[PDB]
């Protein structure tokens, strides 16, 4: 019943500016005698299956440019897009791996 | 590459059921931990199950009993979604993801999508 | 000389670097490994559990690790428990957060590299995909230095280089198939060979409720370290699930015992052992035990010869 939040709904972005979004949990996705932090940041472009940005709330998998720099540990979670271009307008969905896994709500960057 | 597509799709009457399928190609079907999460029509993802290598162990997520049955098949190299009791909310996509083990349980590589739609 | 280890951490290397200067050929007095396990075993009862190895142990560790070193390139020794009982407690102080310490040591350079106890753990199932994943978060290394540790962290845990790491324990004579062998526990009196396969000539077989990686897990124990004439033939028992359980314990259960605790997806990750009152109580009075988890199982290989899985607490 792990339920996650994420805020805000619509971030607007101009093309450069750095920008976050917080996936705050319910409960604590700290492994204890790892210390690994069940997560996993998922991107979906309009009209595309989703893609695998981060996974362990850190590790950021290879081939996703190295813009995508996600940290955060414990309940609350954030991603930090460094420099926005207009080839990343798409939602972004935080997954947890703790319990049965619950995705979160979705932000989506607009171009203005 | 891998290339994970699924098919069976279409339009279903309410109240049956429908055997969903995947397929995969590139790397070994078996020794894989594959799962499958559906989307709404613009809306959040949600997630359904997952199924070890030798179907030993089935998650599922909270929801009746005989709702999801996943069972796939190594030498056909398929995996099957039945969807069970088709209620007026169940319009989707559905993707074939599989999750390999040093990852955070997370999910590497994402199919296609197939269409389920009930209605009249 | 068995009570090394209730000495002041001053006197402790000072009595163990005088046992290397003044005998430096193996063979002649093989008692010294009574002491270098009591200093192991003295250091273990006091050491926060699962946290990396700090800077003041990891010398005490490594000064009285070269008496034990010097003793395993030999083929017939008088030290049999007392040798195996420094594998078993090296193995319990490597945990998935201490080669998250020595990962970043190799690939600074600085000297969490030079010892670490999971050089003569009885962990064989660390491969290269695992350590790739197991590197620490927080030193940010690049992935040239971190393909470049695991290299040469896999290449110190050499498992047929130079005999260090097996093959003087009486229960590695049994098991056939060396390269599925994943960890192996010994116990007083019994000794779990912890493998993928049932190619184990053992006593009894316990094959796991669910999957490992990729095959599912056998846990063969061989009691009195005695093989059998052929493997177990038939059907392989099954791990007793414990629901009820009490999480204050007065009195010392499980001293003496095991409680390995792996996980499906990312593998085995941590073994423990249950030497005294200090590591029980810090074992269930801490948030070691945590089931809102879904892929992480804990099982308690009991010395009677037999397996259980904790499964709940009130």
């Amino acid at each position: 019943d792990i339920v996650m939040s994420q805020s805000p709904s619509s971030l607007a972005v101009s093309a450069g500016e750095k920008v976050t979004m917080n996936c705050k949990s319910s409960q604590s996705l700290l492994n204890s005698r790892t210390r690994k932090n069940y997560l996993a940041w998922y991107q979906q472009k309009p009209g595309q299956s989703p893609k695998l940005l981060i996974y362990w709330a850190s590790t950021r998998e290879s081939g996703v440019p190295d813009r995508f720099t996600g940290s955060g540990s414990g309940t609350d979670f954030t991603l930090t897009i460094s420099s926005v271009q207009a080839e990343d307008l798409a939602f972004y969905y935080c997954k947890q791996s703790y319990n049965l896994p619950t995705f979160g709500g979705g932000t989506k960057l607009e171009i203005k | 590459e891998v290339k994970l597509l699924e098919s069976g799709g279409g339009l279903v009457q309410p109240g049956g059921s429908l055997k969903l399928s995947c397929a995969a190609s590139g790397f070994d079907f078996s020794r894989y931990w594959m799962t499958w999460v559906r989307q709404a029509p613009g809306q959040g993802l949600e997630w359904i199950g997952e199924i070890n290598p030798d179907s030993s162990t089935i998650n599922y997520t909270p929801s009746l009993k005989d709702k999801f049955i996943i069972s796939r098949d190594n030498a056909k190299n398929t995996l099957y979604l039945q969807v069970s009791k088709l209620r007026s909310e169940d319009t989707a996509l559905y993707y074939c993801a599989r999750s390999p083990y040093y990852y955070g349980s997370s999910y590497d590589v994402w199919g296609a999508g197939t269409a389920v739609t009930v209605s009249s | 000389m068995e009570e090394l280890g209730h000495l002041t951490t001053e006197k402790q290397e000072y009595a163990l670097r005088l046992a290397t200067v003044g005998y430096p050929k193996a063979g002649v007095y093989s008692g010294l490994i009574g002491g270098a396990t009591s200093v192991l075993l003295s250091a273990y009862n006091r050491h926060p559990l699962f946290q990396p190895l700090h800077t003041v142990m990891r010398e005490t560790l490594f000064i009285g690790s070269h008496v034990v070193l010097r003793e395993l390139r030999l083929n017939v020794t008088t030290q049999g428990p007392n040798l195996a009982l420094y594998q078993l407690l090296s193995t319990a102080l490597c945990s998935a957060l201490e080669i998250g310490e020595v990962l970043r040591g190799l690939a600074l350079g600085t000297e969490s590299g030079l010892f670490s106890p999971c050089y003569l753990s009885l962990r064989f199932d660390l491969t290269r995909d695992k350590l790739l994943s197991m590197a620490p978060q927080e030193a940010t290394l690049d992935q040239a230095a971190v393909s470049n540790a695991v290299d040469g962290f896999l290449g110190r845990l050499s498992l047929e280089r130079e005999d260090r790491d097996a093959w003087h324990l009486p229960a590695y004579k049994c098991v056939d198939r060396l390269d599925k062998v994943l960890m192996i526990i010994p116990l007083i009196n019994v000794t779990f060979i912890i493998s993928s396969d049932r190619e184990v000539r053992g006593s009894a077989l316990y094959e796991a409720s669910t999957t490992y990686l990729s095959s599912s897990l056998f846990l063969s124990p061989v009691i009195m370290n005695k093989c059998s004439q052929g493997a177990v033939a038939g059907e392989p028992r099954q791990i007793p699930k414990i629901q009820n359980f009490t999480r204050t314990q007065k009195s010392c259960i499980f001293c003496g015992f095991a409680l390995l605790s792996y996980d499906e997806k990312e593998g085995l990750e941590t073994t423990t052992y249950i030497t005294s009152q200090e590591v029980q109580n810090s074992i269930l009075s801490s948030n070691y035990f945590d089931f809102d988890n879904l892929h992480v199982h804990y099982l308690l290989l009991t010395t009677n010869g037999t397996v259980m899985e904790i499964a709940g607490l009130y």
